[PDB]
C-alpha cells in the first residue's frame, strides 16, 4: 503493497515498511500489508494481490499496533488522523478515554 | 514478562487512489 | 471498531485500544479490530468495516492474547467472562486445566 | 529468549447490540 | 475453541490456551484459536465459531509459533507430530534442513 | 533487537472428531 | 506447508521454518504459512491446505516480517528479491525511501 | 519497550510450480 502518502504516514506515525491492517468499508475486506511511501501528494494506492480488494473511492481505514508491556500499556493513547475527500489530514489527534477523540 | 498488543495509530477513512494488480516494486 | 460496555473490558482485563480477535458465532465470521470503550451499559457495537460482519443479536466471541516467555506461559490461566442476554457479566473466572470453569 | 502466545482473556458470547458502518471515530 | 486430546498437546509441545493456526484441508478454510486440553483420548473437537469452518471427519493441520532472536532461529527445529486415523500419534520427531522428517 | 518468527510445532492431519457450535466453555 | 527453492530463502534472507505471508496476485488469497527449504531448483510449492489457494503458474508474492525497537526501525531497510519466470533470481536488493528498488 | 512490526524481506512475483494437497511432510 500500500503506497500511501508520505504525509499521512508523518501525520499517522507509521513508518514506511510498518506492517498494517487496512480493512475496507466499502466491500468489508480486512487484510495486512506493509507500507510504501510517496511523495505524490493524497496517494492512496493498492499495489499486487491488495488490488484485488478494493475500487478506486473505496473508503479505507489503515492502522497499525504495537507491543506494549502491561504498564505502559495503561497510559498509552493511539494517534488518529481523519482525512478529508482528497485524502488531505483534517485532525491529527490522539484517543481519550471512551474513544473520545 | 508479558506483552500486549494496542492500536499504535490509524489513518480513518482515506479513499482509494488506484489499485494496481500488476506493481513491479 | 469495536465499542464494548466499559464494565465488560474491566471483567475480562482486556484495555481499551487493545488488539481483539472477534468471531461470529452465527455467521463464522473471524476479524481482529482494536476496543473501545463505552460508559453506556450492555453496548458491544461493531463500527466502520467490522459493521458488515455481523448483524444486531449475533453472539460473538471477543479474545485478547498475550506473549509470554516459557516459564510464566506454564502457570498462567487466562480471564473468561460469559454474559447474559443483556451482556451482562454472569460469571467471571480462570480457566483451570482442561478448559474447565 | 523464546515468546509464545496465550490467549489472555475472553468475553464469551456476547450479543451485538449495533452495527455502525459509517461510524466516525 | 479447539479441544484437544492432552497426548496430542504433549507431544507437540503446545500449550493449553496457546494460540494456534488451524488448517482444513478438506476445505482449504485457515483460522487462528487457542487450545483446550481435554483427557478423552483421540478428541479434535472445534467449539464455537469455528464448527462452521469444519466438519467431523475433516483432516486439519494445527501449528503454534514463537518469537526467537536471530541467532537462536538458525539453529531451532520445529517439532512435528503424525497421528493415524484415530488421532494416535504415530511420529514425534524434529524437523531436520530441508524438510526432513 | 530483531525478533523473527518460526514455526514451533505442529500435529499433522489430524481427524476432526466433533464440531460443536454451542459450547459453552 | 510453502516449499520454496533454498536459493530463493537465501537471497531473501528468509529462514528455514519461518513464518511467511503469501499473497496470490492471480486470485488475491493471501494467508500465512511456514517456509519448508528445497535444494530443487526454482521450486514454489504449496503443500496441505494452502494447495487450495494457488494453481500452478500463479504468481505469488511471499513475505517475511519482524519486530524491532523504534529506534531501530528508524534506520531498517528491507531485503527484496525478484525473479524470473523460472523463479531465478535476476535483483536481490535492499528498499530505499519511497519504494525506491 | 514498544515494539513495531516491519516488512523484514519479499520474494516478489515467484511463479507457482507445484499445489500438492496431501503432501505428507
Amino acid at each position: 503493497x500500500i503506497s500511501i502518502d508520505e504525509k499521512l504516514l508523518q501525520a499517522s506515525g507509521i513508518l514506511e515498511y510498518e506492517k498494517v491492517q487496512v480493512v475496507n468499508v466499502n466491500n468489508g475486506a480486512r487484510f495486512e500489508t506493509y507500507t510504501i511511501a510517496t511523495q505524490e501528494e493524497g496517494v492512496v494506492c493498492l499495489n499486487g494481490a491488495a488490488a484485488r480488494l478494493a475500487e478506486v473511492g473505496d473508503k479505507v481505514i489503515i492502522m497499525s499496533y504495537a507491543d506494549f508491556n502491561e504498564e505502559e500499556a495503561k497510559t498509552f493513547k493511539p494517534k488518529v488522523v481523519f482525512v478529508d475527500e482528497n485524502n488531505t489530514a483534517t485532525k491529527i489527534t490522539n484517543y481519550e478515554k471512551h474513544g473520545a477523540i | 514478562a508479558m506483552n500486549i498488543t494496542l492500536l499504535k495509530s490509524k489513518i480513518h477513512r482515506a479513499s482509494v487512489t488506484e489499485a494496481r494488480l500488476d506493481y513491479i516494486g
